[PDB]
Order: C-alpha cells, then structure tokens, then sequence
C-alpha cells in the first residue's frame, strides 16, 4: 500500500514555431502558405494521437475547438474505457492546446502526470499550404491531400525521424509505497550537515552519496519509478528529495529519449521536511536562496537558485487489475496537506 | 481476471475469496445449481425439467 | 440478413461476428451485458481468414420470451422469464450496460 503524491499540477503547451502563421479564412489570397490549420467546412483534418495510453482518433474535425471537446471527452474513465484525467484547454494565441492536469483524480498510473505520443496523421498537425477560389469558396488542400504528423512533432519543439512518432512526458507526481523488509535507501549530499560534495575535476563519479547527488541534479529523480519506504525516516527523507528535485515546474518536459540534463529550473532547495515532537509532519519553503557547488553537474562553477511555489495534493495508490486496497485512513494524515503553499513563513503539517 | 490463475469453476471445492469494495472478505467465483435462485422478493423460481 | 440457403455448407463471414460483446454477473446478482464500441482481431490461422483480420462491433437487439414444446407438457415458468425480460429493448453501441 501507498500514495500518489503532487507537488505541482502537469502541464504541457502546444509549441507553435515563430515563423507560422495562424490560418486566415477572411483573407482571400489565392494560397496561404505555411500556415496552421485546424479544419474547415471544406477541410477535415485527421488528429491520431495517444495520450496516457487512451487512444484518440477522429477525422470528421472542422474547428479546433471541436478537438478540444472531442479530447475532453477521454478526461474520464467510463463503464468500459479508461480516463485519463488531463484536460485540454484552448491555448490563449488560437494557436493550438494547453494541456493541463490537476492530478487529483483517480488512483492508478493512468490518471496521474502528463504523457503523450502523437501518432502519425494529425491533419491536425496544422502544417499545411492551402488555397482560396476562384469564384464560389472554396479552401483546398495543395494537391490531395494534406500532409501527415510524420516523424514530427507538428507542434512539438522538437523532432525525431528515428522510430515511432516523438512523445513529450513531464512527471511532476511520484508515487510511494511500504513494505515490512528492511529498505535501505541510496545517501546523497544535503546543502546543510553531512558535509560536503568534492568536485572530482569534471569528471562525476566521486564518492556515492556524492555521486547520487551529481546525478540527482539532472533528471535522475524525474523518474517514475516506485518508491519504496518502511521506517518514518526513509519517507520524510524521499519525501524532501522528490519535493527538490523530482518535478518539472516550468512545464518542460522529458522529450521522447531519457536524456536528462541541468535545468532553471525543476530545482527547489530551500524546501524542507520535519517532524515535530506533537508528532506532526512538517513541509517549510523558505524565501532564501540556495547555492550548487561546483563541479555538480552542470554548472562547472557555482549556481544559485531561486525558490518557487509548490501546490501540494494527494489521493491514494491502486494497482491497475491488482489486488491492493486502498487504505484511506493513512491517505487521510496526508490528506491534510492538499492546499497550495506561496512562499513565505507559514508552515503546513500533517 | 484479477489475479490470473486458472482455476475452473463449479467445483464446488476451492472456494475463492476477494476484499470487497469495503474491506471485508468475501466468496467469488462461485456457479450455482440455478435450481435455487430466488428473486429479490424471496419467492421461489422454481425453475424445473426441461 | 443473409442466410444458410439450402446445404449446410459454413463459412467466414463479415459479418456474424461481433467479437467485443461480453456477459458479466455484478455482486448485486444482476446479469450484465455491454457493447463496447472496440474492434477486435482474429488470429492466423482461425478460419479464414489466412492471416490477421479486424471486427467492427455491430448494433443489437435483444428480445426474450419463454420456451414451449410443440403437442408438449412443459409448463412455462414466467418467474425466471421475467428476470430475463428485463432485457427486451434495443442496445446501441456505447456506454450503457444492460442488467436483468
């Protein structure tokens, strides 16, 4: 048994490129260039795309707004399919979608985080010339028909010609779990006792607890692997690292391959887990800046970060046709930590 | 389905149980004579022959 | 709408298949009958076809009444008719699951 745990809500956005143009029914030039497209009366567009793993198809779309309902359809799990949870938004420009997530649905790996390949097709791609008149209408495809997804990434900033169609990922919500074996957990460097980090010129591996602390600085502890805890320490512990650097604040994300790297920021490192004698969990996020030796990661020399909001909120685990049950009065003593939490003195507990 | 084992039914032996939707344990899985079905009145079916 | 015509002669069809039906029995003790709306597949070499084939889910609608022999003695039982006559309407494909 366990606890989904969100430090902030997923996000992720439509990545438009600067040079487009958003698509222009009023205007009556013979042919629109490079510019998006989200369907017309004239023109159905195709949007293959799996997200979370439920998949969405539909070639019938005339607007995107019609897209944008069609995906929010998915946002719930009914008497037969999945949900997923995520909740699309009309992105502000018309330009495509925001995709937002407040993960506090559900209980299984489904409705958690942001996830999303995007299958070859996406006539919703909005990458297409196409052409006005003359006479009566009539917007047309550039010679039949319009182009597919392909190995972009039509929106996504990014592209991939090697396999399947790239996917953005971005993990801001981790899961726990007990176990009544002894669990020993992997040291690493804190910015306060236990000291210290040595650099080892460039190269990383250096002693362990420093070397899980190099590695920790990229997105090693993004991961959505499980875990495990059993003594009260082991969790405040993982806790404070997750809650550090485990989340993707900017609404980045992990793109396709595992290639992680030094960021500004998913770094929090003013953030800090306690207990106090009444017994009582406690998470603090002090407005004080932190400093990142070097040669820890990226940078070669010395970097400060500044601290940034969180919003906590918490369910409870369950395994996808598993066995588990849920263990609500545990979920509860952690319940209490749902609300959002500025920077500042105030200081929540369990 | 749950877990996958396969174990027939109707053996009326190896009674299997599950955590119910509350916590308490209780029997799955189990085919019945349908000679013995009553509606949610409590009268018999009666069900007979052919 | 097709037919057997004359000899018993069985092939593939597309379609007699509706693959994606199933038949469950909730703890409340009610039958339950669904109809998603999902393809399904059929392997080589099942049949016909030679290789893979897909099943689109196909439009039902059930209708039940009670069993009666020809110059027999069986009486019909409409007690048990009943409980399975609560699945008499149409069953479009989608959500909704049908219960006795």
């Amino acid at each position: 048994q366990g606890i989904w745990v969100s430090y902030a809500d997923a996000k992720f956005t439509t990545d438009r490129a600067n040079g487009a143009n958003v698509f222009d029914p009023n205007l009556t030039v013979a042919q629109q260039n490079n510019v998006i497209f989200w369907g017309n009366k004239d023109i159905a567009v195709t949007l293959d795309i799996n997200l979370n793993g439920v998949r969405i198809q539909n070639d019938n779309i005339r607007s995107l707004d019609e897209a944008i309902a069609y995906i929010n359809t998915f946002t719930a799990p009914t008497d037969t399919r999945d949900g997923t949870g995520v909740k699309a938004v009309k992105k502000a420009d018309g330009s495509g979608i925001e995709f937002v997530n407040n993960n506090a649905d559900g209980t299984t790996d489904n409705m958690k985080n942001i996830d999303l390949t995007v299958n070859v097709g996406n006539s919703a791609g909005e990458r297409n010339t196409i052409n006005y008149n003359a006479n009566t209408g009539v917007f047309s495809p550039q010679g039949g028909n319009l182009t597919t997804a392909q190995n972009d990434t039509d929106w996504i900033a990014g592209a991939a010609q090697a396999g399947q169609p790239q996917n953005v990922k971005v993990v801001t919500a981790h899961k726990y779990i007990y176990s009544s074996n002894p669990v020993t957990i992997p040291p690493m460097i804190n910015p306060d006792g236990g000291p210290a980090f040595q650099p080892n010129n460039g190269n990383r591996p250096t002693d362990p607890a420093s070397a899980n602390y190099w590695d920790a600085i990229q997105g090693s502890l993004k991961n959505t692997t499980e875990r495990t805890f059993r003594t009260t320490e082991d969790l405040r512990e993982l806790l404070q690292r997750d809650a550090r650097y485990g989340v993707d604040y900017n609404g980045s994300g992990i793109i396709d391959n595992a290639t992680p790297t030094f960021d500004a920021n998913d770094i929090n490192q003013a953030v800090k887990v306690v207990v106090t004698e009444n017994g009582n969990f406690a998470i603090s996020n002090a407005n004080e800046t932190s400093t990142i030796p070097a040669n820890a990661g990226a940078g070669a020399g010395a970097a400060t970060t500044n601290p940034k909001n969180m919003s906590f909120n918490i369910t409870a685990y369950s395994n996808k046709q598993g066995t588990v049950s849920t263990n609500d009065a545990f979920t509860k003593i952690f319940k209490a930590f749902d609300g959002p939490l500025v920077i500042g003195n105030q200081i929540k507990e369990s | 389905t749950k877990t996958q084992r396969a174990e027939d039914e109707n053996d009326t032996g190896t009674t299997q149980f599950y955590t119910t939707s509350k916590n308490s344990v209780e029997v799955t899985e189990k085919g019945v004579d349908a000679g013995a079905l009553f509606n949610a009145n409590g009268t018999g079916l009666n069900l007979r022959d052919g």
